This record gives C-alpha cells, structure tokens and sequence, in this order.
DNA sequence: GCTCGATGTTTTATTTATT
C-alpha cells in the first residue's frame, strides 16, 4: 500500500492546550455535541519543533542533498529547457551520478538558471549578479541542508522557495484533534495577589480549561515522501514513518503547560496501510459516553467501530495495536503490540 | 487611449471565450456583452469607469431621449462626435497628461504593481496568504481599471496618501441593466439632473493638478474633475513586449511592470456630491451632515442575493440612496431596481473583506428583510451587554463584541441561505421563511451565548449579562408573526 | 445513458472556498468545482505546474454535488460552521529572501457535521475514461483531502458506479437521498441556478472564472 | 403525559399530619424513596414511570418545605420562582449564586432552604416545569430572574 | 536526564484549601467525574511564601502594579547605596512609566520584582549616564548580556521557577523569563460529592436564635499533585548556574511539594497533613501520572491505598510499555523504596 | 540594511424575558 495510517487515543488532565483570540479552548461540534479541539497547526508544530524531530528528523542522514551529485539528472530534466552552459553555471555559482531528484530542486535551480540567462542576456555578471541573488543563495543553500524535513513538514513559513514546484506540501498529513466525548469546559476564577495592596487582589480573571480523551489521526504518503527524499527506499521511508508514529504517540503542544501540566502519553497507538487513508473519527461520531472514565469506553468504541466498517471500507492490510489498556480487543486481523518499540518496528518491516 | 482602442474585457451575456472591445463597439450595437475578468471588485471598478466616461461624454437631454438610448443604441458618427476632445483628455502614455497620473514624480525605487491590486498587498498575512507575481506584467486595461479603483474604492497606499472624495473605502451602488451597453446608460445622469446635482474648475487633477497643502472647498471642483479625482502622485513606467497579462491572463501587445508613487497632501473642506454611492443623513445641532456609506464593522451579504441585502438596508434603516438610482427611481417608479454594488472592509490600509455582487422575487425581499430583522434583534442585544460593559469599568474586547457577533451571523446564516433559495415557491414560501425564522432565532441564541461566554464568572456582569439577553428574547418575540 | 461515477466527501471537518484575497479563508455550503477538480488532480499524480493534464482534467469531467443532511439515532444533525483563528509564526514577510514576521493571524472557515456525495461523468470530447478516474479514487497517488490537508476522509472515496439518464437518477441509486443536488447539467423540472467563482482559471494559476450551477431541490 | 402539578400541590396541601410529617423530615431527595407515604402521595402522579420519577423526587422535597411555604397564586406567564425569591426580600444574591453553581442532592437541599427563608409566593405548575427539567439553562434563568427583580 | 518529575499522592482530611469567586470549592471534571481542586498558583504561592523557602532557598520576589509604593519601598531599600534620582529613574526605565512623586502610579499589569536585580540596574543606569550613555543604546548594550540579570534571578528564584513577562519598559526586552520547573492543578483521585456545613454566628445580645445562618462547602481529598522542574532551563534562568544547584533546589521543591498546604480555612478546618506518597523521575521528557486516576479511584479500605496502587499499576503500564528506564526513586511510606523522605531528597541531590 | 518618527484615515447602533 501507499499510505500509512497513524490513529492516537491520548487522554489529558485539566488542561488548555489550544486557544483563539478570546483564550477561549478552541472546540469543534461532531455528531451535534461540542468537542475540545487541538489545531492540527499546533500538534503538527509541536512535533516539528520537538527535540526528538530536531534528532531524528532534523539531523537525518538524507538530510543533505549534494548538488554535484544532482548534475546528470539535472542536465537532462532542465536540458529540455536550458542549455548545459547555463546549467553547469547555475550549478556551480550554487555550490561554489543520481538517478532521481527532488521536483521542487528541479523548480528552484529552473529558477535560478532563468535568472543567469537573463542576467548573460542583458550582458552582466560579477558581484552585481551574486547580490542581486544574495538572499535567494542562501535561502536555496539552507533548504538543500534540511531535505527530510521538507519531504516530512513541508517548506517553512519562510522558505525562499520561487516556483510552483517549489510549494512542498508535507508528506504527512495531520488532522485536528478531538475530544472522542462531550464537553462542557471548566472555569478557574483566579486572583493575583498585590504584595502591596492591603485590601483585596490585584487582579482577577477567569481561564477556560477542560479534561479530555483525544483522538489524533494522521496520515503518511510514502510515495511522495520517496520522492521528495530523491527517489529514496520503501523502507527509509519507514523509518520516517516510525519517527511520526513515535511523535504523534508522545508530544503535546506547550501552550498553557507551564500551569495545567498535562504531560500524558497515548493510552492507544495503532497503524495500519492502506491505498486509501481514511480517518476512524465517525467511531466518535456518536459521543462517547462515560463510564468509568472517557478512556476505557473510548478505545472500545474505537475497536467496535473497526471490527465493524474496515471490511467494507477497503481497510484490509497491515495493522498493528500497541495498548496500555485491557479493553476487549480488535478483530484478529490486527496484531497485537505490548510495547511501542515493538510497533514501530513491525513499521519499519513493512507491517 | 481609453475612448479609440481595444482595452474592455468582455463576453457575450450568456456566451463563452472572453474578446477585447473598444468603446465604440459597446456603443453602437445590439450586442450584449457582459464584463469578464479573474476579479468582481476589477469588474466593478470597469463598469464604474465605464458609466463615468459616459457620464461626460453623452448625458441625454431628457428622460425621453435617456429611454431612446436605452433601447436603442447610437450611430457610430454621433458616437465620435461625442467623443472627441474626451479623447485628448484620455491617455494612458502621454507627454504632459497622462490618465489619473502625474509627471515628475521624484521616487527612489520603483512601486511594484501589487500595490494597485486591492488586497493583493496591504497586510503581513497577504505575504502568506496570497499567490506571487498576480502584479508582474498588466496589460493597459488592467493598468487604467486599477488606477480607478485604486482612486476610488481602495483606501491609501499608507502615510502621506490620500483616498477619494468619498472617503478611503465607500459602498459603490450601480443600478443593474440587462447587458453592459445598457447598464453605462442607465447610470448615467440626465443633463437637468446633472445640473441639480452640481450647482468650478471642470478640469481632471492631472491636467489641471492640485496644489500642495491647498484648502479646496468641495463645491469648487468640477464634476469630471471629480469623477476622475486622483488623490495621490502616481506615474507609470514605460511598458514591455507582448504576453500574458498576470492579472487577467489575456495577451496584450503593452504590458505595464511598476510606477513611481510620492506622498501628496491637501485638503477638501466640505462633501464632494459623488453620485454614485449612498450616504448616512445626521442632523448636527441645526445642521444637516452627510457621510458616505461604507463596510465598517462588517459587510454585509448573503451569496447570491447581497445586492438585495445592501438595498433593503439603504432603503429601510437616515441612509439615503446614491443619485443614479434616485434617478432611475422617478424616471421609472413602477420598474424593479436591483443593484450592482461593490466594496472593502478595511483595517487602516489593510483590506480585510471585499463584497461585491455584479450580476447582469418579493420572497427574496422577505427573506432579506425576516434575516435583517434578526441581525438587528441580536445587534441590540449585544450592544446592550456591551454599554453594561463599559459603564462597569470593565475593559477588554466586551465592549465591542455585538460587531463580531454581527459578522459572525452573516456567516453562519450564509451558510442556511442555499436551501432556502432552493425551495422556495408560490406554495412552499410561508413555509420556508417560517423554517427560516426558526433557524434564526436559534442561531441569534447560539451567537449571544457564544459572544458572551468569555465572561461567565463574572459576578457583577451578571446584571449587564440579564439585561442583555432580556433584550434579546424581546426583540425575538417581535419577530414571530 | 452514460456511465457515472459515485464519489463520497464525508469527514468531521471540511473547507470549500469562496472568493479572497486576505487572512479570512471562507467555504461555502457544498464542495467547489475546483475543489473537485483538485481532489480528482491529487488523486491522480498532477503537479501544480503541469497545466497540461490540469486542462485535459478539466475539459474531461463534470459534477453533480448533492448535500446529505447527518441523521444519528433517528434525529437529524444540521451542518454548523467554524471559525479557526489560524496564526502563523515566522512567516514570510516577502516573496523572497527569508526576513518574517513575528506573528500574523488568519482566519479560516470550516464545515462540521458535513457529508456530501458527488455524482461524475465525462464530458462528450473528454480524454480519460471512468475506469481510470474509478483506479485513481481507489488508489490516489497524492493524498486526498476535503479542501484543506487537515481535514480527512471518514468514509472510502469510492462510493460506487453506474448508468443512467440524468445525475439525479444516478444519486438516486445512493443513500441517503432527498438532498439538494448543485449539477453542472441541466435537469428538466428544475431551473434554479446557483452563480459562483469556482471556475479555475488554469492558465492563469490561482485564478477563477466565474460559472452557475443547476439548483435542483429534494422532496 | 406531563405531571399535574396543581393536583399535587392540593394533594400536598390536604394531607393528614401524620404522612406530612413524615415526608417532611426527610433530609435529602432520595430519602424520600424510604416513606410509604410519599409513594402513596406520589402514585396517581405517574411514580410508577421513572421519568415522572426524578421530577416527583425534586418536586416532593420543595414542598416538603412545608405545607405554608409554597404560596400558589395564579396566572394574572405567572410569577416565576426567581422573581419569587427576589420579591420576599430575605434572600441574598450569593446564595442564589451557591444555589444555581451547586451540584446534584446539594442543589435541592439549598433550594429548600431559600424556599424556608424566601416563603414565596409564585405560579407553582411553572416551578414544577422549572424542577422537571433543571437544567444548566434553568438554573442561570433563575439567577437572572433573580438579578432583574431587584 | 534533563527532566525531573515529582509526583505526591497527599491526602486531607476534611477542609476547605481552594475556593472561587463564591467561596465554593475548585473543582474539575476529570474522567467524567468530579474532583476537587487545588489550583497550581494556590500551590506555588502557598510554597513561595513558606517558611521552609525562606530558610532553604531565598526571598521571594515582590509581586505589585503598585509603582509608587514600590517606589518608596526602593527608596527605603537602596537609600544607602543609590541616590533617588537613579532609582527613580530605573524604576521608569524598567517600567516604561513616569515615576514622579504622585500618589497612585500604576503599570500596565501584576508583575513579579526583585530588589536585588533593580540594585543591580540602577547600578547599570548610573555608571550609563555617568559615561553620558543614552538610554537607547543602553538598552542595546544590556541586551547584548542577560546572563548577569539572570543571577540576579538568583536573588529571586520563584521567578526563575514559575516565569514573568512584561509588556512595557525595558523588562519587556530583558526580564521575559520562561519558568524552569512546571506544575498542574492538585486535583483528587475519586470523586467528591462535597459537603456542606450548614453554621450559626450566636449573638451575645439576642437571647432569641442566632445572629447569622450560613453554608460553608467542604471536603475530605486524596490529591495528586505534579510538578516537573525543567532544569537546564533553571541553569539558563539563574545565570548559568551548576546542575548541583539546580538539583538541590529541585530537591526543595519535592519537600515543599510534598509537605506545603494551602492555608485556606485551615484555623477552621486544619487539614495539616502531609504527603503518604511521594516519588520523583528523571527522565528525557515530561511524564505526568494523572491518567492512573482518569478512571476515578473507588473506594476500598479508604481512598488512600486503591490511589497508590492504581498509581504503581499505570507505572508500570506505562514504563513497560514506552520502556522508560530512567532512574526513579519512590518514597513511599503505605524504583525506590524510600524509608525516610530524606533519602528520597539526598538521592535527588545526588543526580539519581 | 536598517531603525526613526511623523503620518494617510476616522465609530454608532441599548436599556427588562421565560425553552
Ligand atoms: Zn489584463
């Protein structure tokens, strides 16, 4: 299969880890009821800025993309286009035996060699062409040092990229986070204390939070991801894909935890393939009732859900079940993993 | 030059490929046409340049001769006749008058064409959010519709920029015809009319330009000097070879890349008689002020029947409709109107919501009119939560929350408008507007509990909050028939 | 008859555009022709920059839409909608160059508790075949998505095929029926039109012409 | 279907002192399910269906208050229990807050206790769709009642 | 290890140790059931304000918008050392406010100062304009050092721990802090249906009933209180501090944490006890417990013991199946087994 | 390559109910 399912049940303390311009916790209605709601913006930055990203993500080995090796593939694919003066000289005002290459190096580099063109056109070189493409190099130099994480996240906010190609969408994809139940939030009227005010506080306010049970879903296209890597492996690719599974199991975005400090690891992490990704939200549609806590019912409701539609819905393939939690399990059609180790790597096998 | 040569984007009323017409083509034939372009505020800043070229070329003596040149189009002879020191006046690359710009301008870097495409630029979001390059090579037509807007609807480049007469982001207000032809005539003033209307120095502002930090008393500028004010000291640069237009995708034979800008200040004591949008009747101590009407807390609109929704609002809350439609209004009474209108919602000089419908039945009017109703009933509420809010030395975004719930409601209503639309008919309608009101009272409680939840808690608010939405169910309960 | 093509956009959340030009992204009621034409384009492998395929995919495939209201425990659930205050740090300030700002703020509309089911056919001077498009949405090479990349899919694209005379008979073979259906073909008792902006100007990237829909209402 | 709230006020009200006094010293809701008398009370009002249950819970413990507490007086909607409150004049706006703020069990007891301090005079069937639903709505309707009042 | 967690299971008799807006109890709903609460501010100001702070880690910081009388307090204060005008001057120069002589000048918000650190600036103030440096480029050159005034959060280290943030003055560029520790709500195990306390006030000139008929809610609690320290970041906050001083510290906190109550109502109430409980973690990220308890804790031989259990259980859970392996040392008094809380506190000290 | 500072414009709608 191409795509690589990623499905979370996390379950938080009394926490606000997403708000709008109000500081109210940004919620969602499904299946009629009010859900809690973290951004996929905020879970997906919390994994991107995350140490373990930076480590294993960041300072991957197919981090780096060596322009000299790009120069055959290159000259053909731009050879159509431009002439190989042009992009040897493009290439080696860049830089100062492939057999793919990443589209948006394609575009880029295309760009580049457009301007050098117009600049041998209009008769002009030297200092005056490396300063009116000062910026452009270096953005186009620190992007060629962080490939992986373009293949993953996508460009950065502020990339320098030019081209159409050159508009890198992430290989994965992360939905928003809701609550698998009905919430109405809590209100915490809180005091500052004036160590100079005889009478009474300082300040007053109120801060909306809330407990929650959420379901996380995101999605990896390995094909894509393979490409946008140069035309790397199935199974590099796998590994990225562990990586992803490690992060959406174990980071929380930061927003309020200095106060609330809801540090909590997934109770629930299962992965499955398939040639069409598809989300398992419409196991919550209808709102999890609690009983003996929003977790148990939660994870049930999920398992029940799956046993039900995966057939149908096309889902037959690898799956595997990393749990905390005794519930009642899968259809034996999902493996079952006792540790997350275990998962990530029945991943890295191709399930 | 806009008056010989090929610069109208248009297509056939209900045809296919988008062609370039000149103004004698639109004038002298039974085509029926309809602007055609990637943008409706650029589609209504055309029409707006269109009907003020015709509104100085050919006003018709009498409402008899308006209704003959309505439904009967000129020949090409009076046409030239009509136009022809109209045609010195309209250059766009000329020696000493160029269209709406000025010669001299002392810059040192070249201004992008982003700059005149109305939102394209204006904000850090607009870097983010926006496709690159849209402003890179404008054909000539591109180049004069933007410069009008940009005089007219868009407000100021930023510091030292000044906006129209009518302010920096005024409601534009046209009456709709069947096709294009018939639209510029139908909006254009009679020469009586014309007369009532302006009671000079009839002279453009790039012809006869405007003197620095001058006081100019409103009544003292001309009509033509008006409708084709320019605020702020532009002048285009040279243009390139032939290709794509970047805003509109056509080839052009001359496109435009930049110009150069200068900041230019003055002052126009008094209200210019603008006759082609609405404005607010205040009475001031004894004296009576107008203000011209604009998008300022929201913008309101539905889709597809917006235009019904600006023209009950004029019409029913002291807002006073613009001239060609009073116009329009006592040469044909008995006659159904609906409008061609246009406008921004801006921050400072950051656009932050453009509405414009250019399209070319008592249901409609109803239901616009129950939607309106509602609208009003949670407004009140709200600014009534708001006033407690203030008064009870209270501060944060409290006070002005009946505007976001405002904007909000015609959102959340837009998304109810499509079924009804869908549904209604001569038997099904009282049904369909009674689900409709339904609806709305349930989202008018929906919004107020929204807008004040972020204030739950607050125990003295209580009697603010009580009162508030006392309110609201008052008004509701006026609202069931 | 001709040969259709039953899709189904189902999820928690869903973003069909309108006209902008500013931090605000607004969605309309029911899925947008360009939307459409995006989802089959990243179904199939078409870049952003292959204007070719792009133009062979638009000049091949026409839609119905139809709107299916949420029914839970015998009670209808009516579609809401969202407002997200999306901000976005260290964005860039310029096209070029890597200076940005500190903050800048967006707001974007979605659908909740929406689901929609798209009739397809093939225009008479079309290029692909059903068969390919039926191959392409039950295996996409790009992933797909309801507008925005945050918003999955709960239900299989792949809704089904079959034959027939009209777009309202094919979504009539399909549950749940009585929606309003939004057709880009005309249907004999039926002559409500819906205007909109979604026609993608292709040639001119990023941009739209405009077009109307055939408002046809359910019982 | 729905519960006849004034034929249980006037079922309440000519009660023999025996059954009254029995039901009246219970000390929270589901006390009562322990006195034959309630059930005998509360059987021609629908009891023996759980829903007309919770609602004759909450209902029997306010007039367990007593039986001069609760003064009905007709429709001139009719006088609701906040306004009611806030007319007696001996209730504070704090406790109204602690009363609409509390939680299950706790709600009745405060409620019985403003009803023995307020004794107030209101359209009893309206309190008894009041007590039959009581919700989180209701309880802010009746703080805001309240609050406009005084 | 970067991290250290400390987890407390605490239990109270009955009491009243955090209330609202209408002095009933602070709750949260927690696994769809109701526990009641101890907010973290209540717990971070109730340890700031401790004796056991003042003797082992320092004075706390002053926290006011009260400008004019942090004013004649620093006049007071730093008299002998400065001359009022510099201390006025840095005051309006940290604040962004005009310090003159009025009787009420007020900043933009509630902000946590220390005397040492403003010594400090005023120092830096004076020997500015001695030099005729002007006020600009001498916000240019502290700004080129922020290390120094964080030792000077050495003087104030509840700041160096729980944060500070400032929109106006200089402190807006120089005193943005991100707290070094990390700390949630004290929210109960089980849960709580609370109490009321249904009192009279007897008056001793009325022979007939009382004076005053109130309700006072209250309860009995087995709380979990968290609070993880970042440390590398309470090395950066206290200007480059040792990672022994930021361990003992830390080891401060776990007393603290593990004996400091609120003193809400307690002359009434007393709820004086201390903690059964107490483990500490290090480990590479945070790990909070609270999920032993999403699944309310049902009373069996007390609330006490089905707590502790139901926390080693999802210990276990999740050390087995994430493979956490980082060093752990458990007191308990019902990973280690800690006889005394001091054990506990010196293997802290000693990095684990 | 910037930070500086003066500067283009313009706002207001209320005020007691009862699922
Ligand atoms: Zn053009």
């Amino acid at each position: 299969s191409n795509f690589i399912n990623i499905h979370v049940l996390i379950s938080h303390s009394p926490s606000c880890l997403n708000r709008d311009d109000m500081n109210m916790q940004k919620d969602a209605i499904f299946g009629g009821k009010r859900r809690v709601r973290i951004s996929s913006q905020s879970l997906k930055r919390a994994m991107r800025k995350s140490g373990y990203y930076a480590q294993n993500i960041g300072e991957s080995s197919l981090r780096t993309i060596h322009l000299a090796q790009l120069r055959d593939v290159l000259r053909q694919k731009l050879g159509e286009r431009f002439d190989q003066k042009i992009i040897d000289k493009t290439l080696a005002l860049l830089s100062g035996s492939a057999d793919a290459v990443t589209p948006w190096v394609v575009g880029e580099i295309a760009w580049f060699c457009e301007q050098v063109a117009k600049a041998e056109a209009d008769n002009l070189d030297d200092k005056k062409l490396l300063k009116v493409l000062k910026e452009d190099i270096a953005a186009i130099r620190v992007n060629l040092q962080q490939g992986v994480d373009i293949a993953l996240s996508g460009r950065m906010a502020t990339s320098g990229m030019m081209t159409e190609l050159g508009k890198v969408d992430g290989a994965m994809s992360i939905a928003h986070a809701i609550t698998t139940h009905q919430v109405d939030s809590d209100i915490d009227w809180f005091t500052a204390v004036d160590d100079l005010q005889e009478q009474g506080s300082a300040h007053l306010g109120t801060q909306e939070f809330s407990s929650g049970v959420f379901y996380r879903y995101a999605n990896i296209n390995l094909a894509q991801l393979q490409e946008n890597l140069g035309g790397a492996s199935r199974e590099q690719a796998l590994e990225i894909a562990t990586h992803v599974v490690h992060m959406l199991a174990t980071e929380v975005p930061g927003a309020k935890q200095r106060t609330y400090a809801a540090f909590n690891p997934a109770d629930m992490v299962m992965v499955n393939f398939s040639d069409m990704p598809l989300s398992m939200a419409n196991a919550f549609e209808k709102a999890v009732k609690a009983k003996d806590g929003f977790l148990q019912p939660s994870i049930q409701a999920f398992n029940q859900y799956w046993d039900r539609v995966a057939n149908g819905y096309g889902l037959n393939g690898a799956a595997a079940q990393f749990s905390l939690s005794d519930v009642d399990p899968i259809t034996a059609q999902v493996k079952q993993m006792p540790t997350l180790e275990q998962l990530k790597s029945w991943v890295r096998n191709n399930g | 030059n806009l008056l010989i040569d090929n610069w109208i984007p248009v297509r056939p009323r209900n045809g296919g490929k988008v062609q370039i017409i000149n103004l004698q083509s639109l004038y002298c034939s039974r085509d029926q046409w309809r602007l055609s372009l990637p943008r409706d505020d650029m589609e209504l800043a055309a029409l707006a340049l269109l009907v003020c070229i015709g509104q100085i070329i050919a006003p018709a003596k009498d409402d008899v001769e308006f209704r003959h040149r309505i439904m009967n189009p000129l020949t090409e002879d009076e046409f030239q006749q009509l136009i022809a020191p109209w045609i010195d006046m309209f250059y766009l690359n000329h020696a000493e008058h160029p269209f709406m710009q000025t010669k001299g301008v002392k810059a040192n870097d070249v201004t992008p064409m982003e700059k005149l495409l109305a939102g394209v630029s204006g904000a850090t979001n607009c870097a983010f959010v926006n496709q690159p390059g849209q402003g890179e090579a404008l054909c000539g037509g591109c180049t004069a519709i933007a410069l009008f807007n940009q005089a007219n609807q868009a407000p100021g480049f930023g510091g030292g920029f000044k906006s129209g007469l009518r302010g920096g982001t005024p409601v534009t207000t046209f009456v709709r015809g069947i096709d294009l032809r018939s639209t510029v005539l139908l909006n254009v003033l009679t020469l009586p009319r014309l007369q009532k209307q302006f009671p000079t120095e009839n002279q453009p502002t790039w012809i006869k330009p405007i003197k620095s930090n001058e006081s100019i008393p409103a009544s003292s500028i001309g009509f033509v000097r008006g409708l084709f004010w320019q605020p702020a000291h532009i002048e285009l640069c040279d243009p390139i070879g032939i290709g794509k237009c970047s805003c509109c995708g056509q080839e052009s034979n001359l496109r435009y890349t930049g110009f150069l800008k200068e900041k230019f200040t003055f002052t126009v004591n008094g209200l210019w008689p603008h006759p082609h949008s609405p404005c607010l009747v205040t009475v001031k101590k004894g004296e009576v002020e107008e203000k011209f009407l604009a998008f300022t807390t929201s913008a309101p609109s539905w889709t597809q029947i917006s235009r019904v929704v600006v023209d009950k609002i004029i019409q029913n809350e002291g807002n006073r409709v613009a001239a060609v439609v009073n116009q329009f209004r006592n040469i044909a009474p008995q006659s159904p109107l609906e409008l061609i209108m246009g406008g921004y919602r801006n921050n400072q000089a950051s656009i932050l919501e453009r509405r414009h419908d250019v399209l070319m039945g008592n249901v409609i009017n109803e239901i616009v009119t129950v939607g309106l109703g509602y609208k009003t009933a949670l407004r009140k509420a709200l600014y009534t939560f708001a006033e407690g809010f203030k008064n009870k030395d209270f501060k944060g975004a409290g006070v002005s929350v009946h505007e976001t719930a405002e904007r909000h409601f015609y959102r959340q209503s837009e998304l109810l408008i499509p079924d009804v639309l869908a549904n209604v008919n001569f038997s099904q309608a009282d049904e369909v507007i009674a689900d409709l009101r339904d609806k709305l009272h349930q989202l008018c409680e929906m919004l107020f509990n929204q807008s004040v939840a972020p204030y739950a808690h607050h125990p003295k608010l209580i009697s603010t909050l009580a009162l508030a939405r006392a309110t609201l169910y008052k008004h509701l309960r006026e609202l069931k028939p | 008859m001709r040969s259709y093509l039953i899709l189904r956009l189902a999820g928690p959340m869903q973003a069909w555009g309108q006209p902008t030009f500013e931090g605000t992204r607004p969605t309309g009621r029911f899925p947008t022709r360009s939307g459409l034409l995006g989802l089959l384009g990243a179904c199939l492998g078409i870049q952003r920059d292959d204007t070719s395929s792009l133009q062979a995919l638009s000049e091949s495939v026409q839609f119905a839409v139809r709107c299916d209201e949420l029914i839970l425990d015998d009670r209808r659930v009516s579609v809401t909608g969202l407002r997200d205050y999306h901000t976005v740090l260290g964005a860039r300030e310029d096209y070029r160059g890597l200076k940005s700002h500190e903050t800048i703020q967006t707001w974007r509309e979605y659908l909740c508790d929406a689901s929609f089911t798209v009739a397809l056919w093939l225009t008479p001077h079309a290029t692909m075949v059903i068969s390919e498009l039926e191959k392409a949405v039950l295996k996409p090479r790009y992933t797909p998505y309801l507008g925005r990349r945050s918003c999955p899919l709960t239900h299989p694209l792949f809704l089904g095929t079959c034959q027939a005379s009209d777009p309202q008979k094919a979504l009539l073979n399909y549950e749940p029926v009585g929606g309003d259906i939004y057709s880009e073909e005309s249907v004999t008792g039926h002559h409500l039109k819906f205007t909109a902006r979604d026609e993608p100007m292709i040639t001119l990237p990023r941009q739209f012409a405009s077009r109307e829909w055939y408002v046809i209402k359910g019982g | 279907d729905e519960i006849d709230a004034m034929a249980l006020y006037r079922a309440w009200q000519q009660l023999d002192n025996g059954s009254c006094a029995q039901i009246r010293r219970v000390s929270e809701p589901d006390e009562l399910r322990d006195i034959p008398a309630f059930y005998r009370l509360v059987q021609p009002f629908g009891w023996e269906n759980p829903r007309h249950q919770q609602a004759l819970l909450r209902m029997v413990f306010c007039l367990s208050a007593g039986k001069n507490v609760i003064r009905h007086q007709d429709k001139k909607t009719g006088i609701s229990l906040g306004r009611a409150l806030a007319n007696s004049g001996r209730i504070n706006e704090r406790r109204i807050f602690q009363l609409i703020r509390a939680d299950r069990t706790a709600d009745m007891v405060q409620l019985r206790r403003l009803l023995t301090h307020a004794e107030p005079v209101l359209d009893w069937p309206l309190m008894a769709r009041m007590l039959t639903w009581w919700g989180k709505r209701e309880r802010q309707q009746l703080l805001e009642d309240f609050v406009l009042t005084t």
